[PDB]
């Protein structure tokens, strides 16, 4: 059942490779050719071709890392390819996280209403409040990479694998500005939720859910597979292509899900189906 | 416009001492203020400038460290912390104001100045004539040199030219090179090129009698001159 | 009565128009076929001036060609340095809605007004560092819509109420009155010797006045819609239009009638703000389709195109010395020209 | 409209030079003043501040 | 650069950051404009927040600051100065509901509805406010109560065809201002029926630019 398995689970990471890839280079496409054709753009597009980018890097390095795996093993078992594949993964993963976590900060600065006066000094300067949050947050990058490697030298001592401590590790690391997404997102959803109420009541005579049901959706669906992957590493064979393909889902699917979501995304999206139909 | 300048007194050596100038009559956070020593017998001295907004102290190389010069806006006062008093800074110590912007007149107006007494490189101007006679009627040339060329790149010539009379703060006549100040007789002319400098007088009256002193601002620590003075 | 009248008045029209006519021997396109063409001026934006928060609706160079005054929506009027890219003032307005501004041409004061129906003169010359107002000149029923500077005494301005108007700043009366426009007058502009002045109404005509005399001498009416710019040439003896029918009109007043027409057939949009250069031969017309052209002032055609603006350039003029034009549009941007 | 009317004979009454010439003088004027132009001539090094 | 040319800098810097605060304390202001004919209760809703030119009226709720405009002095050609509130949050439109027949200061024309209706047909199909939301008020509601027995509503429109009660016939007012904007997706219109008593339009404003102000935040945000 291992070999079923490990092909199933290589199928499911070559598909997601070209849907990552194809989602993100069209972001950063979209983007760049927009930058381009004179057609200035706003502070929300450079958050998403700065993730496009961030992603596309993401993910040509985890397929690269399972093209080495699998094509000349013997560079792939090599300690030092271990510890360099690790840590330009977790520099790679910090900023590729923190950016989307970044964007949820300007979604909620922007669009939510509060009457805090610490609220409005930050939504004064919502450009430079992602861009402080993106400095300051290296901290965090800094002793990640500090623990990472404390744990690789630990277990390269010990032996002269243990990747569940690094499992747990990048897992604790990844689920911080997870907290804080979905906290902005639940404070999102009831301060519109607050204020569609007040338009029942004062006002009679009179909001895109298009964007925000397949986030919640997006959130529904990740969370229980990223729940289910404690229960096989944490609590306890395919291990290595089990995590390759786990760190491959959210880089490419929740670029679909800004896709889905961003105006001039979807309207590109929809020309060039146009144009393919067109084609035909 | 007044500007009048609190403190002054005995003050022993190694004593501390506290100056304090209050403004009236402008907007006193829009302007720039210096400080100007004048010993008692010799000329005038710069000592320290605070900007608008307290962004940028300047201060001469003879009280920096012991002086220290600070402002409150809303209050309208000008402050000079003076620490380890010795026996050369016994001088009248003015309070000038000076704002900056294109086609501005820096060192326009100048306080009456509190007498402070203790007990027991450089662009060198110079200025040769000393105590000239005049006759009233005559044109008189005051003539002044400096050691750095004060032509800047721009084509201004920062050269300051100020009138003192006896028993009385200085007066500004001339702030660039032939731009004569607001209220100043247009009688006073100036002309230069680099290092000299001229002052002329066309037909001079009673009240220009006094020390004429040349200043350069094209860089700090604001060097002036031992001033020329006109008797009858 | 009133047809006699009528007959009358069509009789004189007809008497200026065969008049008008008589004089029309050789257009200005025949006589200039035989001149060089200037090429292909090209400009860039040597500086550009931020600090504004809404849109810049006028501007006005200083005589020394290096002070540069603007309006905005936000209640500011700021005098730039046009060398450094500095700020010497910013002074606020008592309202927001400014629609025009002048520099004096001795620097000493400055002018604003709009919606609030007041020319405000502010001194920046005083004893104390701030800039005050000097004097509030109230007395237009309509939106005041240009005020130029003879001197420091007397201000002519432009209004809604279909009158231009004289004033005498010390004692902040009317002076003379000009009257006989029949819509909203837009724009003014002054000839050299300052003692006539043209005036670009929104009854597509032009009126030429005399400020000693308080009379109309001279009626140009070729275009057809509302005229918004105007401009003397530096001769003082021509001016150009520039209306919202995306024409450019060159009239001389001695041979009272139209010369030249400022014309392509891809450009339709307004015309904000007309200028020449120092010798004339080079006509700058801002318009609404997000930048500036360039015409040939003696043969038209269009000899190059200023683009650098997002929004609409709404005020442009040219320096004294005729070494930089600077460009006023929408974006809260200023941009100076070489 | 008697003041109408009253306008309509003052502008009309009114010595009017022939088109050519006003067409000159602007030919002359440019070509009087085309070397004292920088828009039209640029300046090459002259431009003090740019 | 020398000592004079780095003080003036400096003075500009610090000009500069005097504009930036003024823009922070004035980014929290919403800008009105008030428009609508000679009696059809501007008076009534100036006095309910609460060659001359503008009037500008100042009032706050809930941590909300309001400037309307009021251009009723400027009886000049409205096309050459209405580009200046471009950037109007709000246009709070008033229309008189007891203009059956009301004929005009001219006494010729058909009604006063028919000029408010091309008034409207002036400023929501405009070219400067083609993303700009509208508050409809239709105030002086108790002439309209006391005024829909005595006179049918087929008097000003010869289509009407129903009863000539006061809720169909003030539906069918208020639904026939609210179809004559082409542009139903982009901008929004608010109604409210005002009896000149009320003292909850203030609220209603508010509302109204809330919504406004969180639809501006959510389109530049690129959510639609
Ligand atoms: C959202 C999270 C929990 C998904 C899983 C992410 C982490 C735990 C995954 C994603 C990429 C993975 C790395 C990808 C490739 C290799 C190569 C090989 O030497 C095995 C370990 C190593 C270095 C993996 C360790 C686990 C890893 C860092
Ligand atoms: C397409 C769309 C619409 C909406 C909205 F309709 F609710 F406004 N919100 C989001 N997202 C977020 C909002 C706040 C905080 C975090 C996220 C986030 N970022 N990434 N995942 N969630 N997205």
């Amino acid at each position: 059942m291992g070999g079923v398995i490990k092909s199933i689970f290589t199928f499911v990471l070559i598909v997601e490779f070209i849907i990552g890839n194809l989602g993100n280079s069209f972001i950063a496409l979209v983007n760049c050719i927009d930058w381009v054709k004179g057609r200035k753009i706003s502070s929300v597009d450079r958050i998403l071709t700065a993730l496009a980018i961030s992603r596309i890097s993401l993910v040509w390095l985890i397929f690269g890392s399972w093209c080495v795996s699998v094509f000349f093993p013997a560079l792939f078992a090599t300690e030092k390819m271990f510890r360099m594949l690790t840590n330009i993964w977790t520099v790679i993963n910090h900023f590729s996280v923190w950016l989307a976590t970044g964007l949820g900060t300007f979604y909620f600065l922007k669009i939510a209403n509060f009457s805090n006066s610490i609220f409005l000094y930050l939504k004064w300067r919502v450009k430079k409040v992602v861009l402080v949050l993106l400095l300051v947050t290296s901290v965090f990058l800094f002793l990640n990479i500090a623990l990472i490697n404390i744990h690789i030298n630990a277990s390269i001592n010990g032996y002269r694998r243990f990747s569940s401590l690094i499992v747990l590790t990048s897992t604790v690391f990844i689920f911080i500005p997870f907290t804080l997404s979905l906290a902005m997102f639940l404070l999102l959803i009831f301060s519109m939720w607050k204020h569609r109420k007040k338009m029942q009541h004062t006002v009679k005579i009179s909001r895109a859910h298009r964007g925000v049901k397949s986030v919640i959706t997006f959130f529904l669906l990740y969370a229980i597979f990223s729940l289910s992957f404690f229960i096989s590493v944490w609590t306890s064979e395919n291990l290595i292509i089990l995590s390759q393909v786990m760190g491959m889902a959210y880089p490419s699917c929740h670029s679909c899900v800004l896709i889905l979501g961003n105006k001039k995304l979807r309207q590109a999206s929809l020309s060039v189906l146009l144009w393919l139909r067109y084609m035909f | 416009v007044q500007l009048v300048e609190s403190g002054g007194g005995l003050v022993q050596p190694g004593g501390s001492r506290k100056l304090s100038c209050s403004a009236s009559g402008f907007a006193f956070s829009s302007f720039g203020m210096h400080w100007v020593r004048q010993a008692p017998e010799k000329g005038l001295e710069w000592v320290a400038y605070i900007s608008s907004g307290s962004g940028t102290i300047y201060y001469a190389d003879t009280v920096k460290g012991r002086f220290t010069i600070s402002r409150d806006d809303p209050k309208n006062t000008l402050f000079l912390q003076m620490t380890s008093l010795r026996s050369e800074d016994t001088a009248m110590y003015y309070c000038v104001r000076s704002i900056y912007y294109y086609g501005s007149s820096p060192f326009d107006f100048w306080g009456q100045g509190t007498t402070l007494t203790v007990s027991s490189s450089d662009i060198v101007m110079t200025q040769a004539t000393s105590s000239v006679p005049v006759t009233p009627g005559e044109s008189v040339s005051i003539s002044c040199r400096s050691s750095k060329s004060l032509l800047h790149s721009n084509g201004n010539t920062y050269l300051y030219w100020f009138l003192q009379r006896p028993g009385q703060s200085p007066q500004l006549l001339i702030y660039r090179m032939s731009n004569l100040a607001s209220g100043v007789p247009d009688r006073f002319s100036g002309s230069g090129s680099g290092t000299a400098f001229t002052l002329t007088i066309s037909r001079l009256e009673a009240e220009d009698v006094g020390v004429y002193y040349c200043m350069q601002h094209l860089e700090y620590p604001l060097t002036f001159g031992a001033g020329t003075k006109l008797e009858l | 009565e009133l047809d006699q009248l009528r007959q009358e008045a069509e009789q004189l029209k007809n008497q200026i128009r065969d008049a008008r006519k008589a004089c029309a021997d050789a257009t200005l396109s025949q006589i200039t076929n035989n001149i060089d063409p200037v090429g292909r001026i090209q400009m860039r934006t040597r500086r550009t001036l931020r600090g504004h928060l809404a849109k810049i609706y006028a501007m006005h160079w200083g005589t020394d060609s290096r002070l540069l005054v603007s309006a905005s929506q936000d209640g500011k009027l700021i005098i730039w340095d046009s060398y450094t890219t500095n700020k010497v003032h910013a002074i606020p307005l008592r309202s927001s809605w400014v629609m025009t501004c002048a520099y004096a041409p001795s620097g000493n004061y400055v002018a604003c007004g709009g919606l609030d129906n007041i020319c405000s003169i502010y001194n920046l010359k005083t004893r104390e560092g701030n800039v005050r107002v000097s004097r509030e000149l109230a007395g237009h029923t309509g939106y005041l819509s240009c005020c130029r500077f003879l001197d420091d005494n007397q201000i002519v301005t432009s209004s809604g109420d279909t009158t231009c108007a004289l004033w005498d700043i010390e004692t902040g009366q009317q002076t003379t009155t000009f009257t006989g426009h029949t819509g909203d007058v837009m724009s003014l502009s002054l000839a050299p010797d300052t003692r006539l002045f043209v005036s670009g109404a929104c009854d597509a005509s032009a009126k030429l006045w005399d400020v000693r005399e308080g009379m109309c001498r001279q009626t140009f009416t070729g275009h057809e819609s509302d005229i918004n710019a105007i401009c003397f040439f530096p001769n003082g003896n021509a001016f150009a239009t520039g209306s919202d029918d995306a024409t450019c009109r060159l009239f001389d007043l001695r041979a009272d009638q139209e010369l030249m027409t400022y014309s392509h057939d891809n450009i339709i949009c307004g015309i904000t703000s007309v200028s020449f250069s120092k010798s004339g031969r080079l006509l700058l017309a801002g318009y609404d389709d997000f930048n500036c052209n360039v015409w040939d002032a003696l043969k038209a055609d269009r000899a190059g195109v200023l683009a650098g603006h997002d929004n609409r350039v709404s005020c442009l003029g040219v320096t004294d010395d005729g070494m930089a034009v600077a460009t006023g549009s929408w974006d809260s941007f200023l941009k100076i020209w070489n | 409209a008697r003041k109408l009317v009253e306008q309509l004979k003052m502008e009309a009454n009114i010595d009017r030079i022939k088109v050519s010439k006003a067409a000159a003088d602007l030919m002359a004027y440019c070509e009087a003043h085309a070397k004292e132009d920088p828009l039209l001539t640029p300046v090459p090094a002259s431009e003090n501040p740019f | 650069v020398s000592a004079e040319d780095k003080a003036a800098a400096e003075r500009s810097k610090m000009i500069d950051k005097n504009l930036r605060e003024d823009a922070e304390r004035d980014a929290r202001t919403v800008k009105l404009l008030l428009l609508g004919a000679g009696e059809s209760g501007k008076a009534t809703i100036v006095k309910q927040q609460m060659t001359t030119g503008i009037i500008e009226t100042q009032f706050s709720f809930k941590d909300l600051h309001f400037r309307m405009f009021d251009v009723g002095a400027q009886r000049s050609e409205r096309k050459k100065w209405i580009h200046c509130f471009e950037g109007v949050t709000c246009i709070i439109f008033c229309a008189a509901l007891s203009a059956y027949d009301m004929v005009l200061v001219e006494d010729e024309e058909v009604n006063r509805m028919h000029a408010s209706l091309k008034l409207f047909d002036s400023i929501c199909n405009h070219k400067y406010f083609s993303d700009t939301s509208i508050v409809l008020f239709l105030n002086k509601k108790d002439i309209f109560q006391e005024k829909v027995t005595k006179v049918h509503l087929s008097i000003c429109f010869p289509e009407y065809t129903g009863p000539n009660t006061f809720e169909d016939a003030g539906n069918y007012i208020k639904n026939q201002f609210l179809d004559l904007n082409l542009k139903k997706e982009d901008k929004e219109i608010y109604s409210h029926m005002t009896c000149s008593t009320d003292t909850q339009n203030v609220k209603f404003v508010f509302d109204a630019v809330t919504d406004i102000i969180i639809k501006e935040n959510l389109k530049d945000c690129g959510l639609f």
